[PDB]
DNA sequence: AGTGAAAAATCTAAAGCATCACCTTGCTGAACC
DNA sequence: GGTTCAGCAAGGTGATGCTTTAGATTTTTCAT
């Protein structure tokens, strides 16, 4: 017997859709600190890390730790059945492994209840290790997702420079070169426009901008994304919805083959 | 009928006195003679009493050529099953509706082959009926079968009743034999075979003819055989017709004599004698006969035809472009080559003489000879089997021989003539008779019927020497009802399995790359002791302490197999193999005793009593299913036949009158249905073609009778046998050809010919019953028995895929065998010296012997049973494990193929060449079609001559840049430096129509344009005569319009200038332009499209997987390649997740 | 001799958007009482009846009754070039063998005529059975789009039920099975966006949602949709357009196997 | 170069959005007059001209009359990175090998470089007849270009004809006949629904509807449709607002002089 | 070096579906009387 | 302190490019 309540019910969709797009199947973690979700994808390169805890979901219990092996590409076919003004409400059962949900409209003139039946499967575990994690930017959401959306056609990689004189957003293809910059606006009172660029050392990064599309689907839920980087590690990505919990997304980056012989 | 009846018998007396003149004389007296059978033919021979009756005459030869002809009396055959205990009254309706038009009604028990319960011993019984004669059987047949097809389904309803349940004419349940044909029944019913020693028995005229098989004369006499060959005037560029052009020569050949006969009228002079010998073993004694003209020509040949009498006629393509010619040159002469020889056409085209074989040697060529598809043409034979090159020469410049001089027309025309005689009789004389003393057909049908009905008369044979009754044609049934509830569309077993996982250029020169694994090399230290050892004892069934000098092959083979550990990858000359049997296939019939009647579902299994578990009465297999079908439920489906019954709906019988539900004929509601549920499926269930792939279990039973398993057993080690019997041979003439022995070496050549000839005739077999089992429609063809066949072929052959990657590089994935590619330096090779007197060498292969303790090991089955005396009731337990993977040898090259789009397979396309250059095997590629473009056949077969030039692949990919260069450069420069005149042949295409305008309606395509251009031209003259395959080009100027709306005809261009250029104008939809000549209307994009997708397909794309910079920069890759290409050089690389973060757990969901 | 005015040009337009699908070949009735057009689906299961009554034109003048033959499709092909503001108007003569047609802004500058052929085909003229109908349901249009397309996805059929507490949408299928429930409005005076409900006794059947969907995609035509249902009868649609007239939709439902049920 | 500065860059990726299909690879001329394209289309029927005048921009600062013949559909794939209101900044070089393009998002925080390799093919340059036309036409593209797209797939031809009343255009088709009749603005000042017409003599003309809404259809550049006609001359199709848009279309009449029958 | 006919691969037109820019509308904030 | 008009977020909607299904055409394969 367990219950999630969420008055805010868009946030669910924008997490739910921003998962469909890479990742298959993805394992659903509960206990009694909340609602996680690590898991890695299909492909074996990138990973996702759900971690939303109880102080943003109203009515909410949870006194053991369990698992669901939740479907991606077709839990993502229910969901959108409510509008952007419902209200959600998960329950699940201990011995069967059948979720429900509840569309509450706001207005009380529409309630639709589902069940989903599940099944088990057989995934992998991968913790992440606690580091310096430095060169961390805070950018616009909208910014952010419009210019990675943006360079997928002159490029298919990427290669990420947090230095002195802002970042460099390089795309690497065979038509053009394309490159963004950033400038430390640090002179607004405004959280939004005004990005955070702190760092500890230039730092020459190079990712996949391939799954930078599917990355960067989690658009709308926090306004500002935050992201950041160091030598020789994944790049780790919070959307913050500081409601309740955050999405850490973590990449891992294309490396050179050391040192030739 | 009256008039009919005399009319046959005028034919009768016909076709007796045309071969008593012949040399047939008839048995007319009382006594007993020896013979060897040559023709059989039907025929119309009456009796002393005078009542109708055909009868069937056989032709008989001697050693010294005292031949003759027997006719003997025997009626059709032909079986009715009818409802059970009333079959008396329907047999005496069946004779009191007819006076004398039956012969005789009969019933004798018999088994069915798929009847269950069959181990109580129950019966089903026919009952046989005779004609007199074969054109009442067929006049019963007309008049019976539509009324049997209707009644089928009044049986079929009947069951369905009866199935529920279990939940006069009509009482005919089912009949047989209406497709096989009498001479065929014939032999089928008395066992008399062609190509076998008999004696007759004639006394009196009252008596019947009395014959007896004589076996113990294993020798035979050679028939006196004719091979001739015309060659025709002609205009030029242009095929020949009959009704103007005449022949200048006839070129024949009898028995190893020579003549030749020719038209002094064109010819300018006379010819004289002369010897042409290619080869020792090659002799070309020629006679030459000079005549006035054509008439005189035809009269010399009939007359000397009359006078040598030959009884075997060898052409090739007879009937083509012969026999109509010749057919038509004695029409116009006034005579005909029935009145004289007996050389009509029958009703499928082909020519068949009542006493003459007409033997064609380009069927046998296209179907048994195993030469490469698109080179099945007589110089590519020659040069094949014979082993010499015959002259070639111009046609088109042949008439300007025909009177420049003679003797080299002629050494041409009796070369051809040598060459069929020889290829003739060298090679296919004995194997067709070799096929002949096993299959139940006259000489010319059983070279001209396909190898499906081949393997049919086979196990008619061996199905009536076991008495069983034949299943029909398995015709198409409409509808089939899955068991889920959903009517099907197509229905298929396995999808032929084919694969190219590599492509490129392999040779036994090239050095290739090796990833060795070490640990299947560990594996082989271990084994290779006793791999050799179950080699020797079962490959050549003799014990291993026979043999003494194990060790030192044992340590030559730990020496290389050692030097092969050292490091794993590794750079050498790789020898090029064909991992697989020949036919794996009849094997895989063997070792699991499969059959095709003996496989069912669960359902009448258990109604079976003998069920037992833990017995071999129950075993299963696997296989996988496909089915497209319609999404649409059962119960829906009788809802609209609800709906379609009892409604007003449109005859098709024009002016007809209200038709109603019952007798309309299942395939026009056939065709109504389908149209209503696709309207019915376009709008509701949003799909209309379900493709559903499945796997399945089939459990096969016992031997209810062993007919399809005892045939192949007994087959297989009879072609051993005569394996053996031809290697002793073989030894004997190779002692012979030193003892000098003339006499006695010439005898036991002719037998060790015969028995090669037996053994190559058995192997075609044994390859011809994987090809009869993969088609539908076949009389004993099984659904599952075709995909259990294909899917463990598929298994075991993925099996040795995935051990041989880790020896070498293997690369083509196939439905007959592993094409791969092994390492020099892995062995290949071993000669045993043996101190055995019947053997004192032995050759033993070594993957040979891997791959049978691959198909051993992997395949242990206890169901393999020997039954020796049924008299002591003994039982020996032992498996047969028979797969026998022969490497067929280190080969000199490889080609392989690519595809257009990213990651698609490629189908049965690929190029294997033989170590003395000759193309060993070529299949699935341009040149096996005849049409399409001979722009493309030239660059082709440059290409394929080119692969075996240089050592490194760089080299062997600078001489292929060298030809396609050369090619695209003749292409890219418009083809301007040679004469234009060859060039509208050379860049042309020929398609045939085959209907007529208005026969497709609306529809047009490309053909239909080209058609009403044709029209346009002359009119509707020319579509009255519209007979002509239509050549055409592709127009330029009009961009935009589709390519099916822009063919233009040659034929335009061979009027007169005037109303050419006029009529071009109106073409090209532009009277502003100026000029004329071709050079811009061609369609030069198109052209070179169409050669870039060639050299994509065959060259650069096979050339990026093989990591080598493009052989043709200026033909750009595909975009997928080019991306996929472009990452995967470059150094810069990606990185996965598993090493950059450490794993902390595995778990599951377990079940509490 | 016939002509007819409209001076509203949505409800033209968009009836053979709505009805393009189901029918291929229609036989429209001009007449005194106005148009008429009962019809079969290409798979003779549901019937559409569209019904025009002669006083909700502007003015109807006509001869006599006229049964004329062009198919749909073409219809829709030439008419949808007018928007939801010009006026209609159409123009025919019994001597002539084409009917014309203006479509006119009041403005008088963009005008168009258009001349349509007769081709020829009469189709049978069934009686439509007209009964009592059990349960009425009034409901929004613009919900019952949203609803047909929220349960197309999970399922296939839909099985509706009407009871005293209102209308119960539910849908079975592989990807779980959906519950709606719509009660009674009784505090909302207002009716563009409420629900009606008459009731008699408790029906629940089951329908094709394609089918459904295929009906519901006439929903610019009215606010609000009656879905009425009676004992075994086609389930009936009433697009209760103006006083101009109706377009009804009858459907049949699916015969469920007892076996296996 | 042409670093041109822009108050707004919205005419630029919308013409490369809309063109994209016309033109398979263009060259861009620009001079002291500005910027002007002619480019013949795949299918060799018309010479498409874009004048783009150097005083309608801000500044203009080049070496000579230089020529970049950079594939058209290429970097209108990368040229709809800038948002509509976007702007193109100015830059100062003289022996510039490589062609870069410059980004600047409104609120001058993020700057972006495009760059693109020198590469190049020389293309024939077509004389152009120019004379006075006897029929000028002017209605805005709005209408015009949505009867184009709803009466191009009811008919292949259509016969275009000029008069003074009412200029029509009639296409037949397997469906039936339509054709579109435009009268004269007299009384009407303003500019969005005036359709101006000054005319000589009354010409017919015939031409394939497939080509007019499908390869030439760049309607919002400009928002009033201006069509020069005359007597035995191919269409001169116009696209014109004031210094910030002009571009036309030179499509043919392919009717042949009867030598059909 | 022929022929004809059927199963399957290939080519082409039309419908499904997710996405993007734009039209219209409800909620709300600051200047005004 | 009521008003009111503009600003802005947001749902509905026409238009669009990619994808998927369906029917006609050629191509291989098998019988001859
Ligand atoms: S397998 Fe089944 S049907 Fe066959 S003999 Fe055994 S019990 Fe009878
Ligand atoms: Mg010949
Ligand atoms: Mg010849």
């Amino acid at each position: 017997m367990f219950e999630a309540r969420l008055v805010q019910g868009s946030i669910l969709k924008k997490v739910l859709e921003a998962l469909k797009d890479l990742i298959n199947e993805a394992c659903w973690d509960i206990s009694s600190s909340g609602v996680n979700l690590q898991s890695m994808d299909s492909s074996h390169v990138s990973l996702v890390q759900l971690t939303l805890r109880s102080e943003g979901f109203d009515t909410y219990r949870c006194d053991r730790n369990l698992a669901m092996g939740v479907n991606l590409t077709s839990m993502s076919k229910i969901l959108k059945c409510a509008g952007n003004e419902d209200i959600i409400t998960l329950r699940a059962e201990d011995n069967a492994d059948t979720l429900a949900l509840v569309f509450e409209a706001p207005n009380q003139e529409k309630v639709s209840d589902y069940e989903m039946k599940l099944m088990d499967l057989d995934v992998e575990q991968l913790g992440i290790p606690e580091q310096e994690y430095s060169c961390v930017v805070k950018m616009p959401s909208g910014e952010f997702a419009r210019i990675c959306r943006d360079l997928s056609h002159i490029g298919d990689a990427v290669v990420i420079s947090c230095a002195k004189d802002g970042v460099k957003f390089s795309a690497s293809g065979e038509l053009g070169n394309g490159n963004i910059k950033l400038s430390q606006t640090s002179n607004v009172d405004k959280e939004e426009e005004a990005v955070t660029i702190e760092m500890n050392e230039p730092v020459q990064l190079t990712f996949a901008l391939r799954y930078l599309n599917f990355f960067t689907k989690a658009t709308p839920l926090s306004s500002t994304v935050t992201l950041s980087m160091s030598a020789d590690v994944p790049l780790v990505v919070e959307y913050k919805i500081a409601d309740m919990g955050h999405l850490k997304y973590y990449l891992a980056p294309k490396i050179e083959d050391e040192e030739g012989s | 009928s009256s008039v009919s009846a005399l009319k046959r018998l005028e034919r009768s007396q016909w076709t007796d006195k045309m071969d008593l003149r012949f040399g047939f004389e008839r048995l007319k007296e009382p006594g007993e003679k020896t013979g060897w059978l040559i023709n059989m033919h039907p025929t119309e021979i009456l009796d002393e009493d005078k009542r109708l009756g055909s009868a069937v005459d056989y032709y008989f030869i001697q050693d010294d050529g005292s031949r003759f002809k027997v006719a003997l009396p025997y009626k059709p055959y032909f079986y009715i099953a009818t409802r059970k205990g009333c079959e008396r009254e329907v047999s005496s309706f069946l004779s009191k509706k007819f006076q004398g038009k039956i012969a005789k009604v009969e019933t004798v028990p018999k088994e069915d082959l798929d009847l269950p319960n069959h181990l109580v011993g129950l019966k089903r019984n026919y009952i046989r009926l005779s004609f007199h004669t074969v054109e009442d059987l067929v006049k019963v047949r007309k008049e019976i079968s539509p009324a049997v097809k209707k009644n089928r389904e009044q049986d079929h309803a009947s069951d369905a009743y009866t199935a529920l349940l279990s939940s006069q004419l009509d009482n005919i349940v089912d009949m047989r034999e209406y497709d096989v044909p009498y001479h065929i029944r014939l032999s089928i019913d008395l066992k008399i075979h062609v190509a076998h020693w008999y004696n007759v028995r004639y006394r009196g005229n009252a008596f019947p003819v009395e014959i007896t098989r004589r076996d113990d004369l294993v020798e035979r006499p050679d028939p006196v055989v004719l091979a001739f060959d015309i060659e025709t005037t002609k205009l030029p560029l242009k095929f020949p017709d009959a009704e103007t052009d005449q022949i200048m020569m006839i070129s024949y050949m009898i028995d190893g004599q020579g003549y030749l006969i020719t038209n002094r009228e064109i010819v300018s002079e006379d010819i004289e004698d002369f010897e042409f010998t290619p080869k020792p073993e090659y002799e070309g004694p020629f006679c030459v006969f000079n005549e006035p003209d054509e008439a005189h020509l035809i009269q010399r040949w009939f007359e000397h035809v009359q006078e040598t009498k030959p009884t075997i006629m060898v052409t090739y393509n007879g009937d083509f472009f012969d026999w109509p010619f010749v057919e038509a040159r004695a029409a116009v002469h006034g005579l005909s080559m029935q009145q004289e020889i007996g050389f009509q056409k029958d009703s499928q085209g082909e020519y068949k003489a009542p006493q003459c074989i007409h033997m064609d040697c380009l069927r046998w060529v296209k179907r048994d000879s195993y030469l490469p598809v698109g080179s099945h043409n007589l110089k590519a034979a020659a040069k094949a089997k014979l082993g010499y090159d015959p002259v070639e020469l111009d046609p088109e410049d042949m008439c300007r021989m025909a009177t420049e001089q003679p003797q080299t027309l002629a050494t041409y025309s009796v070369s051809d003539a040598v060459a069929t005689y020889y290829l003739y009789m060298k090679y296919v004389h004995p194997f067709i008779f070799a096929l002949c003393t096993i299959i139940p057909m006259e000489p010319d049908e059983v070279l001209r019927k396909g190898s499906g009905t081949l393997c049919e008369a086979l196990l008619m044979v061996q199905a009536f020497h076991a008495n069983i009754i034949f299943p029909n044609k398995q015709e198409q049934e409409f509808n089939k009802l899955t068991d889920d509830g959903h009517v099907l569309d197509s229905e298929t077993y396995v999808g032929g399995h084919v694969e190219a996982l590599e492509s490129g250029v392999f040779r036994s020169d090239i050095p290739c790359r090796f990833r060795m694994n070490p640990a299947a090399f560990d594996f082989l230290l271990q084994r290779v002791e006793k791999t050799l050892r179950h080699a020797l004892e079962e490959e050549e069934k003799v014990p291993v302490e026979q043999v003494t000098n194990f060790e030192e092959v044992c340590d030559e083979i730990k020496s290389k197999l050692a030097s092969l550990k050292d490091v794993p990858s590794r750079i050498e000359c790789p020898l090029i193999y064909h991992l697989d049997v020949g036919a794996m296939y009849p094997n895989i019939i063997l070792t699991n005793r499969l059959q095709p009647s003996a496989m069912v579902d669960e359902a009448t299994c258990a109604a079976c009593d003998f069920n037992k578990p833990g017995a071999n009465c129950q075993r299963k297999m696997a296989w996988q299913w496909r089915g497209e079908f319609m999404p649409a439920s059962r119960s829906e489906y009788h809802r609209i036949q609800h709906q379609l019954e009892s409604e007003k709906f449109p005859p098709l019988f024009p002016e007809g009158p209200a038709r109603a539900f019952h007798e309309l004929s299942r395939e026009e509601q056939a065709k109504y249905e389908k149209r209503r549920l696709a309207d019915y499926c376009r709008k509701a269930y949003k799909k209309i073609h379900i493709t559903k792939v499945e796997e399945r279990l089939t459990t096969i039973c016992q031997r209810e009778n062993s007919f399809y398993v005892d045939t192949v057993r007994a087959f297989r080690d009879r072609r051993y046998e005569f394996k053996g019997l031809h290697k002793v041979w073989k030894k004997k003439l190779s002692a012979a050809v030193e003892v000098g022995d003339a006499a006695e070496v010439k005898r036991c050549k002719n037998m060790e010919v015969l028995y090669d000839s037996l053994q190559l005739a058995h192997k075609c077999i044994l390859n011809s019953f994987y090809g009869y089992v993969m088609r539908k429609g076949a009389r004993w063809y099984s659904m599952e028995m075709a995909g259990i066949v294909c899917f463990t072929g598929a298994n075991i052959i993925t099996q040795a895929r995935e051990l041989i990657e880790q020896i070498g590089r293997p690369l083509e994935l196939d439905t007959d065998g592993i094409w791969c590619v092994l390492p020099n330096s892995f062995p290949e090779n071993f000669v045993f010296k043996t101190t055995n007197v019947k053997k004192p060498k032995v050759t033993i292969s070594y993957p040979g012997a891997m791959l049978n303790i691959m198909v051993k090991e992997g395949f242990t089955n206890d169901q393999y049973q020997e039954l020796a005396e049924p008299s002591s009731l003994t039982y020996v337990t032992r498996s047969e494990n028979s797969i026998f993977f022969e490497v067929d040898g280190p080969y000199l090259a490889m080609i392989l193929p690519a595809s257009k789009e990213e990651g698609k397979k490629l189908k049965k396309r690929y190029a294997v060449f033989n170590e003395d250059g000759s193309l060993a095997e070529l299949k699935g590629f341009e040149v096996k079609r005849r049409g399409e473009l001979q722009l493309i056949k030239i660059f082709q077969s440059s290409v394929f001559e080119a692969f075996l030039k240089g050592s490194t692949l760089e080299e062997v990919y600078g001489s292929v840049a060298k030809v396609a260069d050369y090619w695209l450069d003749v292409l890219y420069s418009k083809a301007a430096n040679m004469p234009d005149s060859e060039l509208f042949e050379l860049i042309s295409e020929n398609r045939s129509m085959s209907r007529k305008l208005e026969d497709y309606g609306e529809q047009k395509s490309t053909s239909i344009s080209t058609a009403k251009r044709l029209a346009e031209f002359l009119g509707d003259q020319m579509v009255k005569d519209a007979g002509l395959s239509c050549r055409y080009i592709i127009s330029r100027k009009p961009e935009g319009s589709p390519v099916t709306e822009r063919a233009i005809p040659l034929a335009i261009f061979q009027a007169e200038p005037t109303v050419r250029k006029h009529f071009l104008r109106k073409w090209l939809k532009s009277s502003s332009l100026q000029d004329f000549d071709i050079r811009a209307i061609l369609d030069w994009d198109y052209y070179i499209e169409r050669l870039g997708s060639a050299i994509q397909k065959i060259i650069t794309i096979p050339a990026a997987l093989q990591q080598v910079k493009n052989p043709v920069p200026r033909v750009k890759h595909p975009d997928w390649l080019h991306k996929k290409l472009l990452e995967k050089n470059d150094v810069y690389k990606q990185k996965k997740i598993s090493e950059l973060f450490t794993l902390e757990g595995r778990r599951q969901v377990t079940m509490a």
